């Protein structure tokens, strides 16, 4: 998976400049979620050019999601059960762009109804 | 002695109506809602609410 | 002819409010991030509330489109308002533009975002700049045209469109190109620096983007407006 | 610890288990009966519209229909033969025939001063064009006493019992207790309209998400639905399981705030796009169901209907097609979710803001609002104030089925309560908006519990 | 012949457009409802001097007031008659055709 998922969002980050989701990489590469998220972590080392503001989320016991943004001092340390690189910033503003993605089979979680046409 | 106010109004100011609401929110700066009689009269009758014979007092 | 002009507007316009918004051209209270300014804009562009400047603002971009055919190249000047010293340089380069009076709206606002990302990424590296010590110009490049000279007839305006036309044509000054910028003393001479930047390259619209910064002196030049160290 | 050392602890050892992503887990079934039963009681004809007028029908209706709930609860309880502990309680009918020293009761509505807040004032007169000095007006401190009225006379009410109730006027209560010294009525015990019957109560979860507010300015309310939008589909907290028991999204309206006063349809074109663009992203994940908001492009009256079959991106067209709904559901702003069973009432909440705009001298908190929601179940109706909620029909407010669940959106904050009233239990939930403290709620239909999911930046 | 100003065209609309059509014509009706329950607000307020309640039985005694020296007066009536005017009934229509689909 290596070599690919790294290029891509090189070109992502440097040819073109927007931010990069773990989505685009379910829908570039159709994997899972910790798949993606494994591959964030590969991707901030490795890499002199500090060209990026990393974007990293926390999730509590509680499930209260929320964005670091001071990166010193984090409240309730012991009470995170799941940190991972939410985003990859070119700049310090975030401003992302949402558009249609034609999730066909990029799915983990599928809803028991299905999609019926004429 | 008696006098028409509503005269001694007009002698006085110069008004465009010589309306007693229109005098009132000339004068006092106070808007009064008017009420046509026959509002006045189904609003009087017996058996009605006590909200409409407050508000015709 | 018809769609090009009003994304060339939508750019132009984004492109002036960014570099006024982080340039510290204006306060930054009055600027406010937006979507919707009549236009669809690519992204949440800032846009000042201010009606004067938005009035100016659009005859501006207006005045840039009318002689487009002419020009090749817009550039917006930074000059401080003390002393008349070119101190920053941003340039819109329409290199071809593919001028046709013969691709959708998704791909152009695409590479719009792109082009203003990539302006926002050059911008924000930039050091801070002083409050109320600082101005901004517009300076356009052109091949072959006369301005001012079309008031030599004595013409009578009769509708909105031959009165802004004959607005237009006086309301440009013949400059020289390195005008502005310091006179080459020569004890330590400044060095402008260029930073290349990508820009838009739609299938109707193709534009180039360059920025020129002085980043050095010989006294007087750049005191007091750049906030010290940061 | 730094960053750093989080990322390392945490993500370096990933599970990377049970995301095959081949055969997704199926999502948690959660049917509605009523999506086809249809015969929606809040469902009104655009052809009928409004005539401005016929109101006093409606409210004789709904004072008949209060006057008979209450007085057939007083023969329930106090029937004939029934003596206090002063004397035998007296059937008084006029509430003007209290003459004596004898404990009586009596049914009438209650009449209070209810007066405009200031801001409200300031507002309605900035934009009318020759609007009087309401404040003037207004003039005195009001009444700040609870007085009763039942089309005969109005008497005052004094005690302990009463003075700790908020009231509106439009409501029947039936009042119990002695003559006071003067021309007062002395309150030891308080009378409500019959119960209404309940429908009969590993089942699923059903999130709730309102006042998204989405616009042209606010860019931060963007970030935050998407990161909703992330996590309903299992991709933040990586928790299939627990994810999947989300069954159904029901977004409560508030979906794009505007001002009506001056707006392009470019603006609201461009957020309803937005929407549409969440919608398509998130359709295919989980159900989501739409109901209008107040500041929504939807009828002001309270009975709103649907938004629309249009409105919304190309790319909803096969989800628009008319078959498939069931995904896919748009609601009148008052609706009957019967959720595996479940039957739940969700309004926008504008009822309670127009109670909440009027000042009463005789009773803005969670509790208050608790209180509020308590008051407005108790009276048996949806909307107390029937001018600043409703106007004219085309009365469906008056509840005719106790609903499992009450819920409002719309509300600075968020709380919930189980209560029993006439043997019933009815669970109150007050969904808070996404645009400021973008919270949502998780509604677990098995043991009746709800629980809050917090979204920062 | 038209509802929108196309120079001549049912529906009287010769040019779909339906997600704008839609939502210029409810523009224009939450327009109109807001300045409505407005002028009603005003006028229950400015008859609460006489009513002395903010209840039912007090808005039916504000618009029962027909006072021709206060402006509000004109303008509900005027709000009252774009209401129940045939152009209401002909947004209504077409804004029924549109949704048809
Ligand atoms: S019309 Fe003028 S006067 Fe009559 S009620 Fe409305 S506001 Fe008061």
């Amino acid at each position: 998976m290596d070599q690919k998922a790294s290029y891509f969002i090189n070109e992502k980050l440097f040819t073109e400049v927007k931010p990069v989701l773990f989505t685009d990489l379910i829908h570039h590469l159709k994997i899972g979620p910790s798949m993606a998220k494994k591959l964030m972590f590969d991707y901030y080392k490795q890499t002199t050019n500090a060209k990026y503001n990393c974007v990293v989320i926390c999730c509590y016991k509680d499930q209260t999601i929320k964005i670091i943004h001071d990166l010193s001092n984090i409240p309730q340390q012991d009470s995170i059960i799941d940190c991972f690189i939410y985003a990859f910033n070119p700049m310090d503003s975030f401003i992302p762009y949402y558009d249609i993605i034609d999730q066909k089979d990029c799915l983990t979680i599928k809803n028991s109804y299905e999609l019926k046409v004429s | 002695h008696m006098i028409n106010i509503w005269r001694a109004l007009r002698s006085d100011v110069n008004l465009t109506q010589y309306t007693i609401e229109s005098a009132a929110f000339n004068i006092l700066h106070k808007r009064l809602p008017h009420f046509s009689f026959e509002s006045l009269t189904n609003m009087w009758n017996a058996k009605k609410s006590t909200t409409e014979l407050k508000t015709v007092l | 002819n018809r769609w090009v002009e009003k994304w060339l507007r939508v750019y132009l316009k984004c492109y002036i409010n960014l570099i006024l918004f982080y340039r510290n051209v204006y306060p930054p209270q009055s600027f406010d991030y937006t979507t919707y300014q009549s236009f669809n804009l690519p992204q949440f562009v800032p846009i000042n509330r201010h009606p004067a400047l938005i009035d100016y603002i659009e005859e501006l971009i207006l005045d840039v489109l009318s002689k487009l055919t002419h020009v090749y190249r817009f550039s917006i000047c930074i000059i401080n308002k003390k002393n008349d010293l070119c101190i920053e340089k941003y340039v819109l380069d329409f290199s071809e533009l593919q001028h046709v009076d013969k691709i959708t709206e998704t791909e152009v606002f695409d590479e719009f975002r792109s082009s203003l990302n990539s302006l926002i990424m050059h911008l924000e590296k930039l050091p801070k700049v002083n409050d109320d010590t600082i101005t901004f110009e517009a300076v356009i490049n052109a091949i072959e045209l006369e301005l001012g000279h079309k008031l030599d007839r004595n013409r009578r305006v009769d509708s909105l469109e031959e009165k802004a036309e004959i607005e237009r044509d006086s309301n440009w000054v013949k400059c020289q190109e390195d005008e502005n910028l310091p006179d080459n003393n020569g004890f330590q001479p400044p060095k402008i620096k260029l930073t290349s930047l990508v820009g838009s390259d739609v299938g109707p619209l193709i534009i180039h983007q360059f920025s020129e910064k002085l980043i050095s002196g010989d006294d007087k030049i750049l005191n007091g407006v750049y906030s010290q160290y940061e | 610890l730094h960053m750093d050392a989080l990322l390392t602890k945490f993500n370096e050892d990933r599970s990377l288990q049970d995301e095959n992503l081949s055969q997704p887990r199926t999502r948690v079934r959660i049917v509605d009966d009523n999506l086809y039963n249809k015969s929606n009681p809040f469902q009104l004809c655009y052809k009928k519209r409004d005539y401005g007028s016929q109101y006093y029908h409606i409210y004789q209706y709904r004072l008949k229909t209060f006057r008979e709930r209450v007085l057939k609860e007083c023969d329930k309880r106090w029937d004939a033969g029934f003596t206090l502990n002063g004397q035998l309680v007296l059937k008084k009918d006029k509430v003007l025939d209290i003459q004596g020293n004898q404990p009586c009761w009596c049914v009438g509505s209650i009449y209070c001063e209810m007066k405009y807040k200031p801001n409200v004032l300031d507002e309605v007169i900035n934009d009318t064009y020759g609007a009087p000095d309401l404040t003037k007006s207004y003039t005195e401190g009001g009444s700040d006493e609870i007085m009763l009225e039942d089309e005969s006379g109005r008497v005052l009410l004094v005690g302990d019992f009463i003075r700790s109730t908020p009231f509106i006027t439009g409501v029947v209560v039936g009042i119990l207790g002695m003559e006071a010294e003067a021309g007062t009525f002395q309150v030891l015990d308080i009378c409500y309209p019959t119960p209404l019957p309940q429908n009969p109560f590993t089942r699923g979860k059903i999130a709730l998400v309102s006042g998204l507010n989405l616009n042209n300015t606010s860019p931060d309310r963007l970030l935050r639905l998407e990161i909703l939008r992330e996590f309903l589909m299992g991709r933040i907290n990586n928790k299939i399981d627990d994810i999947s028991l989300i069954g159904r999204l029901l977004i409560c309206g508030n979906s794009v705030d505007f001002d009506i006063k001056s707006v392009n349809k470019d603006e609201l074109m461009i957020s309803l796009t937005e929407f549409s663009k969440f919608l398509h992203n998130i359709l295919p994940s989980i159900s989501v169901d739409i109901m209008p908001g107040t500041n929504d492009p939807s009828d002001k009256s309270l009975p709103q209907q649907p938004f629309h079959k249009s409105l919304f991106d190309k790319s909803l067209e096969s989800y628009f097609n008319g078959s498939n709904k069931e995904i896919l559901n748009l609601v009148t702003n008052p609706y009957e979710f019967s959720y595996n069973g479940v039957d739940v009432l969700a309004v926008s909440g504008k009822n309670i803001n127009d109670i909440c705009k009027y000042v009463i001298p005789s009773n803005d908190d969670i509790e208050h609002r608790l209180d509020l929601m308590e008051c407005t179940m108790k009276w048996q109706n949806i909307a107390p104030t029937a001018p600043d909620t409703l106007w004219c029909y085309p009365d469906p407010f008056v509840l005719d089925k106790w609903p499992h669940v009450y819920i409002v959106a719309n509300q600075p904050y968020f709380g919930t309560r189980v209560v029993e009233i006439g043997g019933k239990n009815i669970k109150i939930i007050s969904v808070p908006e996404f645009s400021s403290t973008g919270m949502i709620i998780l509604l677990d239909l098995e043991t009746l519990e709800a629980e809050t999911v917090k979204i920062d930046i | 012949c038209g509802e929108e100003l196309k120079i001549c065209s049912l529906c009287d609309d010769c040019l779909e457009k339906r997600s704008t059509t839609t939502l210029s014509f409810l523009i224009k009706k939450l327009k109109r409802q807001k300045e409505y329950q407005t002028l009603k607000t005003v006028c229950r307020t400015c008859s609460y001097r006489y009513t002395s309640d903010a209840g039912i039985e007090n808005d039916h005694i504000a618009s029962k007031c027909n006072s021709y020296d206060c402006p509000v007066f004109y303008s509900r009536v005027k709000a009252e008659r774009y209401l129940r005017d045939n152009q209401s009934v002909q947004r209504e229509e077409a804004l029924i055709s549109l949704n048809d689909w």
